[PDB]
């Protein structure tokens, strides 16, 4: 009882003390998140079909992708909605507690299994899977104080050097890009391929 | 994560061009950083006032160096046991801390507070003091303990997406009030038996304290008013608590926001920026004491890309350089949205993103539409049309029904003619691929670009696809080598199609957010569009996906937890005192404390947050805590003494004074900051404070002179007849 | 085969995505838009499925078109839309109208 | 092949993809000329390789689409990386019939 | 897992087209729902005769 | 053990209380099944390529 430690202190002057470094240690490396998680996981393919359109975009994969999603544990629901800028989003909404690995996973067996029915188009343009918050963590502002190169110089430099890191990080979930990185542009013209008699073919 | 992020690109500085900075737009990041450091602030300072007030009464050094030293080494010990249970630091699991200091600082005084007298009846005995006091003391300590726990437990027992927030309250208070009784047997009894032991000064209390000892028990005699004020003040909180408005985690200013500005379908890139500007300028020129920034972004859709939408990460100052609501990222918000939604001919609009609310309070529903038969888009859009037209009609109740930007836009059709051009020897594939191609880009392959692989597309020049009087302008070469135009084989026709197509669980749906706006219930609104939702023609189903999702599910009724808690507070009570009676005597405070803070949380603008909960329990408890303590001393200065009728509630109630006064003016005085904030995290800090404050001084004195009419009230009425 | 279609494609995908529900084989099988060939009819007319399939195949099908005022426009521009091209059969009466 | 026509065709895209793979330290690569890329992909101290190799894995399956046709034929392989461990049985032929 | 099998089962009645039944054919769960009353009322029944 | 309790049973009695009202509880929002997870878990692979 008390007794103990009243007669002989010093015993009790270091569990306390003992007691203290406990917490002096678990808060070298307890986690300061945010706040606790709540929000259920979700996954995310998302296909895309250059300048495709909507009900074009969606009645050629979107179907075809979702037919495909099933038995896949603790899901509550998913949907699809996609944009006639060519451009398919499917958010699945796994339950709560559901271990995020494993969903991401789940999801990519299904959609394995279409990748060979989508177009060669949706396919090359890269389809993705991904397990983040919608919501953004943060933003990345670059800007060039010179005026030495300009926005589309920017995106540029920006994709081809670092997005790269970014995208791979472990936590960085997503990566979405305030603009696009280069590519060699074939502006065309018609009264010219007219004249020498050809076509983008 | 973004530790990581930010060094990355450490790595990288050092060899971008030129004059090339990485800016830092809006960051959601510091916020959690400041403010859980705003919090540690609090304990680390209150720690102060708590050594104040424990002189004051105590007046000496190593004598309040003794019960100062306990919280914490207490706390300490519960952030160990946090990490032991797989927890992380955070609001929650800090508040909790905090409100829980009360349960620390209370603890010690107590023991010390006790070993305080009992040398003013032994002369002059450090060692038999300490140790007399403990025993007529211990048993006590550890009941109390494993009864407060039902004070906080059945709570973070009801989950959903809530609950989880409940438990980390919970968690960190049982425990942590376990090592309070830990160091209660350990280091506080030792340890102040080693380093224990103005006319009109000191004299102030003891004077003050006969007069107490005295308006005691003569009350509620020849006027049994007292007993009756009780169920006036009691029927005084249940009026106030209906009145007093509900709510999960109050909204605050994290130092930043965004905001939309999705023009109409079909809009230009060129005009999209337009809004985009202006919104940059406004914030720029206006609230520029506000906004330090503004990351303009057109073209960027939340829910998908488009040349119609955009968005405006705003990015204000240190907070402390913006005092008063009117720079709260409430206000600045609020004005700035009715500047727009002026002079922009598009649905612009500023808003402050609610902290912990991946969906808990987004305030209102998701109600997605589905056609549920063969039906089709048209149709479809239609069936909606009606049930947002009746929305219209019961506005009676607070309501704003809509869907969302998938308003049908003109198209341009092509028929192909697979005749006119097969008979012409043009193939179908050399078209498609020139219409496409040069109308919609065609990436053919891979170039590269200074050795990074890059994409390369062949596609039409802009000026040469831009109205339909240009697809005049691709002809294609046939099998005879005539160049071949398509209007040889084609006919175009303007019609209406979709720019969006949503889908809900794999059938075509269509959503429709809404709110019940302040006034009604959001379960009525709920029933309300269910109902309406069932005359919409033949095949449309419809559903909830979001906040709505999680109303009809994850609402695990409190009361009816927080009964099994008055069953469990009460079978415990009566396990310590062995009376099926005695236990009412201190169950009977919990109004007391809960009356003052269902006040000033009315008297405040404030609401039934979380954080009012916990400064509710810590109080509900608590105030159950110093009341045992006298209540014990009663049966006891009755049942192992030579007194008993009220001569059991005389030194009983005597003797609870110092402690008593000295707790709750140890706790108040150190929530003091709480209560009037800054603005870094206030919202939290001010709801926890004034309810926590205003329903400790509301249970402290209204409470002193109130349990002794209890025990008495209880008991006496209890041998009757 | 015609409620067979109806569980298939207006009940096995809920079912199959619901809670609990590992996987859901079906008894009958969704509607396909079955084509018959006839020998002798074919012969009757120089052709082979092959030439068959080859129609199906560009008469029914779905085919990207771009955007009039597309991605990138020239500094004015005011008319931006989609440019709906070739399209799928949804009826049956096409299907059988194709020209061979 | 060789080097450029292997770190340009292949382990580059290939490499712009493992993004999205969770506790990753660092990632190297190899491009020699006989047509071989390895690509390993150490990872923080106890994260289960069981789940690391799946993404990685599983994220590769979404380049292939831009491999090209001869690679995606030979398949890449993935796998864990151990270069030498338990026993090495070897069978030889000492009686010149039998060749490599 | 029957429970939302039905629950679903439910929401895509109303949309049937014209008369349409859901008889439910082979189903384990009935025996269960039995084999469970038994031993839970052998168990009263236990109490009762010590 | 005994010689309290027996002198002092209200808390006894207390004890025998709660251990009912707390389980019993779990018998509103616990599981329930015919047999617990029994039969081993498996895994198949299909492959399908034309006849």
């Amino acid at each position: 009882m008390p007794n103990f430690f009243i007669d002989r202190p010093i015993f009790a002057w270091v569990i306390a003390i003992i007691i203290m470094l406990a917490g002096g240690l678990a808060i070298l490396k307890l986690p300061v998140a945010q706040y606790p998680t709540i929000a259920p996981p979700a996954v995310t393919i998302s296909a895309s079909y250059p300048g495709a359109d909507a009900k074009t975009v969606q009645d050629t994969v979107t179907q075809v992708i979702e037919q495909n999603m099933n038995g896949i544990d603790n899901l509550m629901y998913m949907s699809s909605n996609s944009d006639s800028t060519g451009t398919v989003q499917i958010t699945l909404t796994f339950e709560s507690g559901t271990d995020a690995d494993i969903a991401q996973v789940q999801v990519q067996n299904k959609l394995q299994l279409a990748m060979p029915l989508l177009p060669q188009e949706v396919q090359q343009q890269g389809v993705s899977v991904e397990k983040s918050s919608s919501s953004f963590l943060m933003v990345v502002g670059v800007i060039n104080t010179d005026g030495t190169m300009t926005q589309e110089d920017i995106s540029d430099y920006v994709a081809a050097n670092m997005k790269d890191a970014i995208s791979r990080t472990s936590g960085v979930g997503d990566v979405q890009l305030f603009g696009s990185q280069y590519a060699m542009r074939i502006w065309m013209n018609p009264n010219e391929l007219n004249k020498f008699q050809l076509t983008p073919v | 994560t973004a530790a990581a992020i930010r060094a990355e690109l450490a790595k990288m500085e050092p060899f971008f061009p030129s004059g090339l900075k990485i800016v830092y737009p809006y960051d959601t990041t510091p916020f959690v950083k400041i403010s859980i450091h705003e919090v540690v602030k609090t304990l680390v300072e209150a720690i102060i006032l708590v050594f104040l007030v424990m002189y004051l009464f105590l007046q000496n050094f190593r004598a309040t160096l003794i019960p100062t030293i306990a919280v914490p080494v207490v706390l300490l010990g519960t952030f160990a046991v946090l990490a032991a249970f797989g927890f992380s630091i955070n609001t929650l699991t800090m508040f909790g801390m905090v409100l829980a200091i009360g349960l620390l600082v209370d603890d010690a005084i107590v023991v010390v507070e006790n070993v305080e007298r009992v040398m003013a009846e032994e002369g002059l005995p450090p060692k038999e003091a300490t140790r007399k006091s403990m025993g007529q003391i211990q048993g006590a300590l550890v009941g109390i303990a494993m009864v407060l726990s039902a004070v906080f437990v059945p709570m973070a027992f009801f989950g959903g997406s809530t609950g989880a927030i409940y438990r980390q309250f919970s968690i960190t208070i049982v425990s942590a009030m376990a090592l309070s009784v830990l160091v209660a047997l350990i280091l506080t009894p030792a340890l102040c038996a080693t380093m224990l032991k103005f006319g009109w000064f000191n004299r102030m209390f003891e004077k003050s304290t006969h007069h107490y000892t005295d308006s005691v028990g003569g009350i509620l005699r020849s006027t049994g008013r007292y007993l009756v004020l009780y169920l006036i003040i009691v029927v005084g909180m249940a009026y106030l608590f209906v009145r007093l408005p509900s709510s999960f985690l109050p909204d605050e200013d994290q130092g930043v926001f965004m905001t939309m500005v999705q023009l109409p379908a079909g809009a230009t890139q060129e005009r999209t920026q337009k809004v985009l500007n202006e919104v940059t300028h406004y914030y720029l020129t206006k609230e520029k004491n506000n906004v330090e920034s503004v990351f303009a972004v057109n073209g960027f859709g939340f829910a998908g890309r488009g040349q119609n939408t955009g968005i405006a990460f705003v990015s204000l100052k240190d907070w402390a350089d913006r005092p008063g609501e009117e720079n709260k990222v409430e206000a600045i918000t609020m004005r700035a949205t009715r500047a727009f939604s002026q002079i922009k001919d598009a649905m612009v609009f500023a808003f402050n993103l609610p902290a912990i609310v991946e969906l808990g309070t987004a305030t209102g529903f998701d109600f997605e539409l589905i056609d549920q038969a063969g039906l089709g888009h048209e149709k479809l859009t239609q069936a909606r049309n009606q049930l947002l037209a009746e929305a219209a009609k019961h506005p009676d109740m607070l309501t704003s029904v809509r869907p969302n930007g998938l308003e049908d836009t003109p198209q341009f059709k092509i028929d192909i003619d697979q005749e006119k051009a097969q008979a012409l020897g043009v193939s179908i594939n050399d078209i498609n691929t020139t219409l496409g191609a040069a109308w919609g880009g065609s990436y053919v392959n891979d170039f590269i670009d200074r050795g990074r692989v890059k994409k390369v597309y062949v596609m039409s020049e802009a000026k040469y696809r831009m109205l339909p009087d240009d697809i005049g302008d691709w002809y294609v070469r046939a099998a005879d080598g005539q160049m071949v135009p398509f209007s040889a084989f084609s006919s175009s026709r303007w019609e209406y199609g979709s720019p969006r197509l949503e889908r809900y669980n794999g059938l075509p749906s269509m959503e429709i957010l809404g709110q019940a706006a302040p006034g009604k219930s959001t379960g009525e609104a709920m029933e309300l569009m269910e109902q309406l939702a069932s005359k919409l023609p033949t095949g449309v189903g419809y559903d909830w996906t979001g906040m709505s999702y999680q109303e009809r599910l994850s609402g695990n009724q409190a009361p009816s937890l927080y009964a099994i808690s008055l069953i469990v507070v009460f079978l415990c009570l009566a396990a310590l005192y062995e009376s099926w009676s005695i236990p009412f005597s201190v169950m009977l405070v919990v109004p007391l404390g809960v009356i003052g803070a269902l006040l000033a949380a009315t008297f405040r603008g404030l609401t039934n947050d979380v954080y009012f909960q916990v400064g509710l329990l810590t109080t509900i408890g608590l105030s159950a805590k110093n009341a045992i303590l006298i209540v014990e001393f009663a049966k006891d200065l009755m049942d192992k003494e030579g007194k008993g009728l009220i001569e059991a509630t005389l030194d009983a109630v005597r003797m609870r004074l110092r402690p008593i006064l000295m707790t709750s003016l140890a706790f108040i005085l150190g929530v003091m900051p709480l209560v009037i904030s800054t603005g870094a995290g206030s919202g939290a800090q001010n709801a926890v404070g004034t309810g926590v404050m205003g329903g400790m001084v509301t249970a402290t004195v209204l409470a002193i002179f109130f349990v002794p009419v209890f025990f008495v009230v209880v008991r006496r009425r209890f041998s009757r007849k | 085969e015609d409620i067979s279609d109806y569980v298939a494609a207006n009940m096995k995908d809920a079912i199959s995505r619901t809670s609990g529900v590992g996987d859901v084989q079906l008894f009958g099988s969704q509607y396909a838009m079955r084509i018959w060939m006839n020998p002798n009819e074919l012969n009757k007319f120089q052709l082979t499925p092959v030439d068959v399939i080859t129609a199906i195949k560009a008469q029914n099908a779905q085919v990207a078109a771009g955007q009039l005022g597309g991605t990138p426009p020239v500094k004015g521009q005011q008319l931006n839309a989609s440019i709906i091209a070739q399209t799928r059969l949804t009826s049956t009466e096409e299907f059988g109208k194709i020209l061979l």
